[PDB]
């Protein structure tokens, strides 16, 4: 499949690491509509100050999903981590077998394309 | 003192209409990603333009800030800053007695870039008041 | 409120002409390398130069911005502004009725350097409007 | 010089009124989180505007500065400033003898942004004095 | 309980570390009101200068307790580390099995909300 | 061949690396025109913000091909890995056994020579 | 508009004499130590000075630069400027009809400091043109 | 003594290193007045330039005392180290078993409290 | 320049008064924590303001610098400034011959914020002289 | 321009006086701890303040820098600038015939802060010439 | 040969690495004129931007020449790394057994010293 | 004498390292006048750019001798390293058993004290 001797290992690695790390995610909307995909979720904390004191601390979710099942995902769609609701804001290029998936929160913001 | 009175009066003038927002007075704010779109009111400047021979007649800057999540299109900010907040404050009788004059100055935007968490729009008023 | 009407009026006139470009209106943009050359239009400033005793008569700056990939020669960009936008705003009856007066101010260039992904040219129009 | 008693003079006035704060004089300050809200007095500028053929008649800026804990809302600072300082600094018999003229300039706010241990209200005065 | 065969592992580790260092404390006011919470307390340093020099050396308390107890806390509520009192200022997002608690000192400053 | 007794070692290294890593690529246009060469592909992600929000994130592909076959390549030439077309923007100077190949994407922009 | 030919005409007006330099039009350049000392032509500014009530009469700035490697003494830069570029362009009838009025502004030096990869001398002109 | 199992363990850690490292300190003046405290002394370097050349090279002494015996040291009080004398400037809060003492040199500067 | 004797003249006058300080002239300084409070004198500016069509009549600026340990309260800084510098230098006959006019400008304070070994008080003078 | 000739003329005027220093023309410099105390001559500015409707009448600025080891006291710099540079160029027939008017502009000091490897004194003149 | 008990090791150490890693560069012109030195050469990449886009990507050759045979190499004279032509820019001070030799390319620029 | 049990150890270590790495250093002038010491000389290289571009290459010699002799050394006096003659610019405060010695080169510049 790949003239690597190496990608097959890391591709196998991704299934194993997601086999042990991360949770399944239920996608809504988009073209995939309802589907279940396995990925690792982490939400590092971020905080901005803006003016004098306008601390708006939050977080930036990430998913690190396998590349094959995230094709034709686009941006306007939304996800669900169990009870929680997420919407994809940006995808990442594949590192060889997987790509980080960046999530927002709440409803996706408008469309603003025309 | 007028700043506490002034800030109190304007936020009440805003709240009379339909809700939909938080009304953080003062300055420390602290929002978190649940108390979104909200409005902040504060003052800056407060110099001593003499301008008169009977009273200090200070002047200051009144700031109206509306905060929206991250990268929402500015269209609603235009609607919010022009329709939601501008016409209502255009004539507040409490302020007219409270202050000497009110003048509109600024209409700005500021998008968060680092981590792009928020989006703020600034409405600036210059106030001539005597305390 | 005029900005949405103003933004829509110009972009639709731009959209009315030959295609070949995305027409991201407002601010958030977010391109990726699939929706290339695209045009962005937005407003800034909008202060309160009084200048008129019967109406407020503000004025703001209108931006027309178009993005090109990295090291595309400026000749194309110079061609692009002429071939696409600049002659169209010479006569647009839509916004002419909408606003009071509007003149050109400048036309510049800039580009990314670190990782050089994008390259852009902006059109600045000073517009005078009453709201 | 006049500065030492000048700093002493205002310190007497504020300490004469009701306390509620430490009065670290001059500039070294160094607080730690034990001696909160407190005030300080110092001078800046001190140039040689001639203005007078027979006397040097220098002038300088006077700072009355009060620090408050971190993110306390400005209302406390507003109340603190316009009650505990501005009325007090209205007129002091000692100051009139020491200096020629006493003029107010303005007052602003600022605070520790990173970490955020303190908030500060600064009042700036203008003193013209003869050596 | 946790569909990762890892969360139980790390959470159990969280029980050990909190049990093996960082004492216990109790809550004052707030929804939890009287309740005893064990975490890990520490106090780094932080110095600001403001003007010509206004060095205001202070501290920065942190707790790092598991999230389940610290639910419905908000910010105005107080607490005490034994003999010494504090008040919650910021709650970090869930790491996966716990979160950090950032404390002030003395009385919480006003409300200034409406 | 190399007066170092070590370049011979590093030469076997690079071939081993290219053998066990990366893939083969086909160059289009240029003096080499249609030719097949094997390299190691890697595409780190990059974000650019420009104005307020103008996030235009893209990619920075690289090849790291051995020096011998990459000679007289110039820059205008294009390249294809797998099923997608690229084009070289800059060639790193030889390290001693190989060099990194910086690949653009799509059509190379004009020439703008004279 | 006329930007493409204006650069084209002047660069062709340069090439009439001996070669020995690249004549990179516009901006992208990209030199490497193989196409060395060369010249670049581009324009900036492009304002809308009125100056006239019949047509736009735009005004921009004309940039002509030359690049030399590392720490070659500026004597070459001076000699290159005073001979290779400055005299020939002083009368080029090709752009005489293409423009309205031309005026020189100044001549500057700026060279790489870190690793000294190059050394650049910039000649700058102000151009009034009826776009 | 404390519900840690670790601090009491590290309490043993500090006393031995304070015995093994550093010297004794003969504090003078202050509420402690005559007392002897063990600690570890070190004097790193610091050069400030101010104007064009105004190099004012000096040092920033540190002591790392144990907080139990140095309570209510306050700030103006001085201290004699061996044959030479210093004056304390900052007392850091305890890390859990001890803290850091930041020393000035020569006489303490004034008071300037009122 | 004549700065050699000019600095020499003022330094002697200061040395004529009570000692208690190192009297570094010029620039290099280099203190170490044993030669504390000391005084430094140097010059800047020194342009060719002509204002006299018979002789060059340059004008320069004089810095009088005194440095104190760390966070000593500014009370003594003013006391040192008012007692050790301003009066003695106000009237020195030796200076009168060497220059044409001496004018005071102002004096401020700075201090080492990071680390914080030193505190600086400067006095600035403008000198008119012929050479 | 005539820059090479003017720099050669002033350099030869300096070299005629008793030597002891390197005489670097241009700007590459490169000193090392062997060519110390030395001088360099160069030109900046080079504008087209036309000012005259007969010829270009360009105006430039002349830099004469003198470099001394590290932290030598400024007395040596004063002596250098007063003895070897300022008087010697006060009347040079070569440059008198070369340019139209030459005016003294400024003279100042600056020494390396980080690693303090050098201390330079700059003497700057303004020159008007015709090319 | 020197009061080191340490350099003798580094002296032989230098010869070993130069022999095991390095090229037989030949010097042309200069007071040394025709001579040959074994040195370990490298070409790290350095790129400047200048204006908007003026990428001037180039190399910064280094040689790591032993001090003893590099004396009075001066600066102006050229240099040849085998079939390629260079010219020394500056000489580093001896680190104890050698010095980094910095190379330009092409004709050295002028003299400009009189 | 060293009431720490660690200062004696580091003193032995410093003596051994100075014996195994250091070199002789004969000093001239100063209160010690003719005196011979042993120190671990080194000289890092530094560059500066004075203007649009002026490369002033230099060195920052250091010695790191034991503290017992560098007492009453002041700053004006000079010293010789083998055949080369330097002068002490700065003396670092004692590290516990020694101190660094920063040197200039050539004749020390003037005095300019009073």
């Amino acid at each position: 499949d790949f003239d690597n001797l190496f990608d097959a290992a890391i591709a196998r690695a991704d299934e194993t690491i997601r086999g042990y790390m991360g949770t399944s995610a239920t996608i809504t909307s988009g073209e995939q509509s309802g589907a279940v995909i396995r990925g690792v979720f982490d939400d590092p904390e971020n905080i901005s100050y803006a003016g004098q004191g306008v601390r708006v601390e939050g977080s930036s979710p990430s998913l690190f999903v396998r590349t094959d099942e995230v094709r034709q995902l686009r941006r306007g769609d939304t996800l669900t981590i169990g009870e929680e609701n997420f919407w994809v804001d940006r995808v990442s290029p594949d590192d060889g077998g997987s790509c980080h998936l960046w999530l927002g929160r709440g409803v996706p913001p408008a469309v603003n394309r025309r | 003192m007028k700043h506490t009175e002034l800030r109190a009066a304007v936020l009440d003038a805003l709240e009379k209409h339909d809700t939909g927002a938080t009304f953080f007075d003062g300055r420390p704010a602290v929002f978190d990603e649940a108390d979104f779109p909200a409005v902040a009111v504060y003052l800056t400047g407060a110099e001593y333009t003499g301008e008169e021979l009977d009273s200090d007649t200070w002047q200051a800057e009144l700031h109206i800030e509306v905060f929206l999540p991250a990268q929402v299109p500015d269209s609603e900010l235009d609607a919010w800053m022009e329709s939601r907040i501008y016409p209502v404050m255009s004539d507040i009788p409490a302020l007219s007695d409270l202050i000497t004059s009110m003048v509109a100055s600024g209409y700005d935007y500021r998008r968060d870039d680092d981590a792009g968490l928020w989006s703020s729009a600034d409405l600036t008023y210059v106030i001539t008041y005597e305390m």
